[PDB]
């Protein structure tokens, strides 16, 4: 049969080329987003943490309920998607944390030598004792929320595999915890705080071993 | 390199033997005692007027009958240029003039019906057609359509790639006298340039339906 | 301490940076490393990449499900089995696994799955079929693809051995593996379950038909297995909306 | 890790960027695209541009409400039809189409349009006629233009005969086109419709004139159609609040 | 009702601009009509490009996120405001170009809406129905208390 | 037919049992097998795992680098009469290529325990 | 006076620069200085630096408690002492001080410390051996090292004469130096007392072991005192929380 | 899409630009033209200047 003519992947009729999914897996999407309420924190809290959120390349295991829709409808994003294709990986993350209703300064730190113990994330007090607090040495960073509300962090790949797992279930399967917390004494509104976390893929990230995709649904028949 | 041959991987059918050449389509009839300013003589879309000029008993235009319209019965997709010519038949004793111009996919326009004043006829591509000299007069109307190819048959509305229009610039004017007309024939002769058929398929795999008429 | 009077530059105060951006650009974030600066993974050959070439992702087969023929040559010059050719296959000729008041899974092929994630497509489409006869049998088939027909209510045999078609065989191998190419009106062609348009309204620019033109010592039922995969000139565009997600949690909440 | 003292630099921090620049600048902005560099749409040579080249558009005549001669050459030495010469028709002099209660809609010419939408202007303006006669009709017409009047109160077939003029021949075509030139005292003229000064205390920079110097077996009535368009040399100055609006939804709310 | 990550208009992407009410709450359409913009849009048949915007959204300040689907029939020729907005618009979708400003840094969003559209040309002066660049969608990024006026 | 395809540290996915369907067999490394002509077919599996090297010995669950499988692509159909058989046989032949062992110790040293099946 | 138009860029303020940077980046800070510019504390040879070079700290062997042998040749084919071999030693392999409801403070060597502030590590360990005899005394030692196996309830001189092992002759030197390999299935390998996994479940990357094979005008106990240093390939690898805190307070607050 | 990190510089807001400056300057402004270059007003010889020295 004949061929049709070349269009570059859609660089003579749009003005970019798309032939690669690495390249979709570069823009940002919802990794995970929920409230905190202060009873719901921890009791002696002067520089404590607040999320202890495992960090996953093919995303977190999406609970769709009805208080936040985006799940429910959307299932996941491209992502997880792409990722479910591929069986290793080896590169970082990058985040955007929006950390709303919080108005000091917000550490994150990065613990790259924790097992994957958890496919939800841990809010407040349920943190386990030695994640409860900032440590010392691991990598980190303050922003005050008055400056700005919008954290950009990339963390990178420190583990001592050929690969990080995809579609996982010592266990030192890919980039361990990433913890969110508060720097000082601060009044925790009525209403708690809203943080929104959004995740891409980085500069020096791959996706390894192609085996097949798992089955799909459609989201066209969520109503 | 070009946007027709992005849209199809068959190369396309070039039958110039037999199209290319000038065909009659229809004769129009205007008179004096209903020649005003800015009178539709001719409102049709094309050049989908022109192929399915040829109906039934039914009333279902048949492309077979034709040989100019027998590519069109075999294809699906078909892109050419076109050219409208004018002929009035000359009467030295009355005085009137004719504007004919083409409105580019004019039929879904917002404004469609303000734009059939031959005021704005002035503006898009046009000729001027007298009844002394000046009996014909040929348009041009080049390819230019959203899509790079147009469909031939239904499943809506094959062929419609805009809008002809033939009104009265100066109306028909007679003596007041018997040997004065009352009216004069106007024919409209049509032929493409480059006529690109793709998709080729049978007869009788796509229908035609009975054609609606410009509001 | 010399006085540096330069006027002040206008700036405009934004909160981030583009969250559109996947590629040709250099974005600034704040890395939590030991190093400051631009550092990146380690790597082998082994560890090494560009497999998520596109290309090289829809090139693999994805099997659609299996129909069968009965008790041959049967049935006198028949339609065996027809669908629309697009890049995602109907939600009917996919392998399935219902369940009840949850979501429906299906086992998509690669080309499904990535046609999903854009808005977008064109270019050929390789269907390659496996037949599960034994040479004893014989038959003839008629695989032709009729270029501007959405439904299959108008096409026969007569009609549809008007168009481009093959002849196979039915014994010059199991695997045939026939493509059906890109001849439309436009230059791209809308998914069909994601936008735009009214889902089963829809026109796919194609139809592929196949059709018909019984031993005791040999299974009576053939059974077909279709394979599907993008052809060599095979383009995505847009990135949309997944019209797919992930059955890791098959549950849902219906209004 | 060597400090780096450098002293900060002053910085007026604004919202937004510039609301008035066309052309000759360089606009941040945040693109909705997925690659991040400079990036505009595909194009060929069919779907290629300067279509809007202003001279491209008021080039193309646009006509004037039909006048008619009645009863030849007529009228002894008498006033046919004449109008201040400006880049904006007179609104009883462009074809209207009133509704009750609603705006009155005007089919301005190309060059009338264009002028709506600038604060001054200078240059020839070119008018075509049409004579709706058959040679056996015949007349005289003095089409002239005076350069510094603005109301024909004064006017008459011995002082009009002084000025510019061409005399028409009423035979030699139908169509007769007559370029009035730019004589002013000043570079660039005001629009009559926009601002700046009070409607109808307007004075046009001259005024265009037709004077005149019956069968049976013919059509009594001559009708001349008008055109009108801009010369080679005519250029528009500053853009302004247009004059005009579209006629998509011709309601209003007096007040 | 429940609005926790929600559309708030559904803006329809017009070169030629909307169909203009013209009533007496804002006077800028009852006397000025329409801008230069649709005017000169009026005068030609087809368009190839993009489009860009400003948004200035007032009174709310946490963040505005602002997606642009290209892929969406050219349905009306009004915003569709709140609520009405359809089922599948109604929130934030993946993997489309988005755009989230937080509105205490800046209250002004600058956005440039690319031409992703599989014509020739797209149809100015309109009326699948693929005439033009889709929908853009501009809404809240989380729970915010919408204030009185 | 039969097709015959190796999923690379199958066993540990969150998604396994979905992965069986021999639909989403295609899709991995295959390869496929006839009663007919096609009787051999011979696989490829270079070693990609997450670490460098693979336990020998327990102490869980040594050389597990993945899960094959063997599953029915287009069922086992018969003529129906008695000189039909009733079954067949697959034999399945396994070969090493670049076989690097490191640590040498004793043996005796660790211990193997009776091996667990998937589910 | 000029005017400079230049279009305003678009800035993200933030409140301060990398918490996490330690090299290979310039950061900016208010020098609390009377000069301006990249200025360093003046120095000499003998004030001179890379004193911290983690190979040179690492290098420097640190006590093991010292156990003794007691009443010669003494007991027949018998295990003496054996220990995990990883570079944090285990807490009842170091000289302790303990208080009551303090904490207990450990003399770690050179070489645990360091690995206390790292996440992982890898490279071969010395072990430096002092015999408290004098050469009266003769007896034979098998120092084995087995790779793969962590818990010593499996081993015995018969199954460790199969590993790498020296046997030493107890007169040749008093301080004999035994250095294990780095054999192992990975990389890198995590500390045992910060992360990763739950302290006792630990698996370290080998086990050391020795094994033996009564005057009265000698001491009859001769002492053996270890020493551990890094070996020459050694290195470690992220910065984490320091497992280990200074003495300098030794209080506490149990929940 | 290379991550670039490159330390922030410190800078101080203000409100303006120089209110007493009229020479051996140039001032950033907005101005309110079509053109978003250098420009300035046509002239001749006879509209010319230092008339002011």
């Amino acid at each position: 049969t004949p061929l049709l003519p070349t269009t570059n992947d859609g660089r003579v009729t749009f003005g970019e080329a798309f032939n690669d999914l690495k390249d979709l897996a570069r823009r940002y999407q919802l990794y995970w987003e929920g409230t905190i309420l202060e009873g719901n924190l921890r009791a002696i809290r002067r520089n404590s943490a607040l999320v202890q959120l495992p960090l996953y390349p093919h995303g977190l295991r999406i609970q769709p309920d009805v208080n936040n829709p985006i799940w429910n409808i959307m299932r996941d994003g491209h992502i997880p998607v792409i990722s479910s294709g591929f069986r290793y990986f080896r590169g970082g993350l990058r985040l955007r944390i929006v950390v709303e209703g919080l108005n000091s300064c917000v550490w994150v730190q990065h613990h790259p030598d924790r097992p994957s113990i958890f496919s939800r994330p841990i809010i407040g007090r349920y943190i386990a004792a030695k994640d409860a607090y900032r440590n010392h040495a691991y990598a980190a960073y303050v922003q005050n929320m008055s400056v700005n509300r919008t954290i950009e962090v990339e963390v990178p790949f420190y583990q001592p595999g050929l690969y990080g797992m995809l579609n996982a279930s010592l266990r030192f399967t890919g980039l361990g915890d990433l913890l969110i917390g508060i720097e000082g004494e601060q009044p925790i509104p009525k209403e708690g705080i809203e943080i929104s976390v959004y995740y891409s893929i980085a500069d020096d990230f791959s996706f390894n071993i192609f085996c097949g995709f798992p089955p799909m649904v459609y989201c066209d028949e969520t109503y | 390199p070009t946007w027709d041959r992005l849209a199809s991987s068959e190369v396309s059918d070039e039958y110039p033997m037999l199209t290319d050449r000038w065909l009659f389509w229809k004769s129009v009839k205007w008179e004096v005692n209903d020649s005003a300013f800015g009178k539709m003589l001719v409102q049709e879309k094309f050049p989908q007027s022109w192929v399915q000029m040829d109906v039934n008993v039914n009333n279902i235009p048949r492309y077979t009958n034709i040989p100019n319209f027998i590519p069109f019965n075999i294809h699906q997709y078909m892109r050419a240029d076109f050219e409208v010519k004018i002929y009035v038949n000359p009467n030295d004793f009355v005085s009137g003039w004719l504007i004919m111009a083409f409105l580019y996919q004019g039929s879904e326009m917002f404004d469609y019906k303000l734009r059939r004043n031959p005021a704005a006829l002035m503006q898009m591509p046009h000729v001027l057609v007298n009844v002394g000299a000046a009996n014909e007069a040929t348009l041009k109307i080049p390819y230019r359509y959203v899509r790079p190819f147009m469909r031939c048959k239904d499943i809506t509305e094959p062929l419609n790639m805009g809008v002809l229009f033939v009104e009265v610039l100066i109306p028909f004017r007679t003596s007041a006298a018997s040997s004065a007309p009352k009216s004069l024939d106007v024919s409209l002769f049509v032929k493409m340039t480059n006529a690109k058929f793709t998709g080729m398929v049978d007869g009788s795999i796509a229908l035609l339906s009975k054609p609606i008429a410009l509001p | 301490n010399p006085p540096d009077p330069t006027p002040a530059k206008f700036f405009v105060p934004i909160p981030s940076h583009s969250w559109a951006h996947g590629t040709n650009t250099s974005e600034p974030t704040n890395t939590l490393r030991l190093d400051g600066g631009v550092v990146g993974v380690g790597r082998s050959d082994d560890i090494g990449t560009s497999d998520t070439a596109i290309s090289g992702i829809i090139g693999v087969y994805g099997l659609l499900k299996p129909f069968d023929w009965n008790a041959g040559r049967n049935v006198g010059g028949h339609l065996l089995w027809s669908m629309p050719v697009h890049p995602q296959v109907d939600k009917d000729q996919v392998i399935q696994v219902m369940t009840q008041s949850k979501l429906t899974q299906y086992y998509l092929p690669p080309i499904s799955v990535v046609s999903s994630l854009y808005a977008y497509t064109r270019g050929s489409i390789k269907y390659k079929f496996l037949f599960g006869n034994n040479p004893r049998h014989n038959a003839r088939l008629l695989v032709a693809y009729i270029p501007g027909i959405s439904s299959d209510n108008r096409l026969t045999l007569e009609r549809a051995r008007n168009s481009a078609h093959v002849v196979f065989s039915l014994n010059e191998v199991s695997e045939f593996v026939f493509t059906v190419p890109y001849i439309t009106d436009t230059m791209w062609w809308p998914r069909k379950y994601g936008g735009p348009q009214a889902a089963g309204e829809f026109v796919a620019p194609s139809y592929i038909c196949m059709f018909i033109l019984a031993m005791e010592s040999v299974p009576s039922i053939v059974t077909i297995v279709p394979m599907i995969a993008a052809g060599d000139d095979f383009e995505v565009a847009v990135p949309a909306q997944p019209a797919v997600g992930l059955s890791r949690n098959i549950d849902v909440i219906y209004p």
